């Protein structure tokens, strides 16, 4: 009698933390743009209270408003999309320093891109512009409102 | 260009604080890297972003930054601590990595 | 775990050219940077450039006269380094890290997983 | 076998709505700096479930783990503080188009101020740039997760 | 509601100075900006200049060539615009708006709630 | 600059489309507005935010932008309806507030 992890409606909260996660200069899900990313990430539904490691989901079975997920394959590696609406906010978990986005003046939603192996390995990546945070590892902490189905 | 004390020296026991000093567009923007270098061996990573340390790296060893200064304080100084010690950062004046000058650290 | 294994001692002459390479292991090769350092005897280190293995993208210094170029093998996962020109105040011991950060106005280089270094003397 | 509205816990995650909201230029509580604001606004925790509209609470009774609120008077008017913890995430209420704060490149997070008039009369503040959402009237939904005690 | 009312018409000579009122009422006044354009016979209109109310800060165009004077009497909740050196083609009619907006580089100004404007004729 | 076509027509009943063109530093990067203003009379607000109405206003005008266009639309054109019509934006080039030309509607 509750909704599960692979279940996203439009309008949901996101609650990613991202233990000790990297900067990547160069992601190619989010066109060219940097990110920081974690290997060991926990993706938390906050209206519902239901919380699930990155690396333990099926992201093929996870579908947003029931339709599935878009996917992209870049290298030969597939990178799966959870829209968010609005810019995805992240800090240093525990401290209140901040971080920004990469479109950080610009009038654009933000994406959650996870790469999935296929078994018990998964990324989760955040759009940010620089290392306002540190070159990594850092525990990182992000919040997203979930999106609309991507036409 | 990030000036150091050429030699910083304490009791085995005490601490020593091996310090840098850049300036606006070295340190004051940016985050501050420290190094640990025996002669004729590899150099080695013992504080990132100010202020953390790697996996491997003791409690005895911890850095901090204030303004366009940075200070790596080793609290506990014992034997196997005597090598050289060096800033890194990015200069965005320059566009270039700058280093420290290094700093001998001698036991007493 | 990730290691640097770099080349042998080399002595060169007064314009040569020296190659110095730098084998890499434990890591995904082209996930991360490699840069350049040196040290003259009696200073601290110099950086001299490096190169993204993601797309081939070299950043060099100014104090060097464009005499640096940075190559990477990506089927041996090997970087090299050549360093046409030399000068007699050249010799120094020329080391191989990991580079890997940003260079955007809040920066931050780490330099983790150094090589051993080389020493390569010009002279007579 | 609820916890109110008036009672906050570092980490809550706040969900504010602003049905047609005006531009300011010179906002007082946040420095001399910009902000969107609403008369009608709703305060929502998304972890608890409880809904409010803002007008018709009581600020001066609502705690942030457990503490009173920080409150500052400035022209005789009295704002109330409910500190975030990052950026505030905004956007145009039903579109994906976004806004973005005054602090936009800058490692810092933000507040929540709220007017208050001591009846039933209250504002919503959230820091902005500039009208990227435009000049008003405009609906607009916030997101924030909530922060420390100011000390 | 919020109502703009001007002051009359005036007739001026070639050279004087024209000072045209704009008494508010239904709102803060001290919350938002007034604005004043003109009207020549025949064309579209030409904005002059502003005020905020907030602290005081004018900014005004450059076709008037630094002749525009805007000032607000925050008691009786009246803006006011001085305009001097009148050349034959000031000839226009005066109006008043509530400015409301930013001028940052996304920008929008509203001009809701105008006045009912004013012919200022200079002539002999 | 913002250039207008001077005169608009139509039956009553069709609808009109009010376009204004101003360039990237006009219309491109910032909100326009539309005015309804008939003469010797103050004007009034129709379009804001390009695509908004305030209260009061009918369901008859809707407005657009697309680039360095914006356009008024009139649908369903009846008689009242028969004044000024003019753009305002801001131009960040020159600093300044810009308006139109206005356009003359002539109902047939």
């Amino acid at each position: 009698p509750a909704r599960p992890i692979t279940n996203w409606r439009s309008g949901d909260v996101v609650w990613v933390t991202l233990p000790s996660a990297e900067y990547a200069q160069s992601q190619s899900a989010m066109g060219s743009h940097p990110a920081y990313w974690s290997e060991e990430a926990t993706i938390i539904n906050v209206a519902t209270g239901q919380r699930a490691a990155v690396s333990s989901i099926k992201w093929d079975q996870v579908t947003l408003n029931g339709k599935a997920l878009h996917k992209e394959t870049h290298s030969g590696l597939v990178y799966y999309q959870l829209p968010l609406m609005g810019k995805i906010n992240f800090w240093q978990q525990g401290t209140t320093k901040a971080g920004y986005t990469y479109n950080y003046n610009t009038t654009d939603s933000d994406s959650l891109w996870v790469w999935w192996d296929g078994g018990s390995k998964a990324y989760l990546y955040i759009s940010t512009y620089t290392t306002m945070l540190g070159a990594g590892p850092v525990n990182i902490t992000g919040l997203g409102a979930v999106g609309p189905n991507p036409v | 260009v990030l000036t150091q004390p050429p030699s910083v020296s304490a009791a085995p026991g005490q601490r020593v604080t091996i310090s840098c000093s850049g300036s606006n567009s070295n340190i004051g923007h940016n985050y501050v890297c420290w190094y640990h270098h025996l002669p004729g061996t590899a150099p080695k990573l013992l504080i990132y972003d100010n202020n953390k340390r790697p996996s491997g790296i003791p409690d005895r060893f911890s850095g901090s930054k204030s303004g366009t200064s940075a200070t790596l304080a080793i609290t506990g100084l014992q034997t196997g601590d005597e090598a050289d010690y060096f800033c890194e950062t990015w200069d965005s004046s320059l566009s270039a990595v700058v280093f420290g000058g290094g700093t001998k650290v001698t036991v007493l | 775990q990730v290691q640097l294994v770099q080349s042998g001692t080399e002595l060169k002459k007064p314009g040569a050219s020296v190659t110095v390479s730098c084998q890499a292991s434990g890591y995904t090769f082209t996930r991360y940077g490699v840069s350049w350092m040196r040290q003259a005897p009696g200073q601290g280190l110099e950086w001299m450039g490096w190169i993204s293995v993601h797309n081939g993208h070299t950043t060099y210094s100014q104090s060097v006269q464009g005499r640096v170029t940075v190559t990477t093998d990506t089927s041996t996962n090997t970087a090299y380094m050549t360093l046409r020109g030399l000068r007699t105040d050249d010799t120094a011991v020329y080391y191989c890290a990991r580079y890997r950060g940003s260079t955007v106005v809040p920066a931050a280089i780490v330099f983790d997983f150094w090589g051993q270094g080389t020493l390569v003397t010009v002279s007579s």
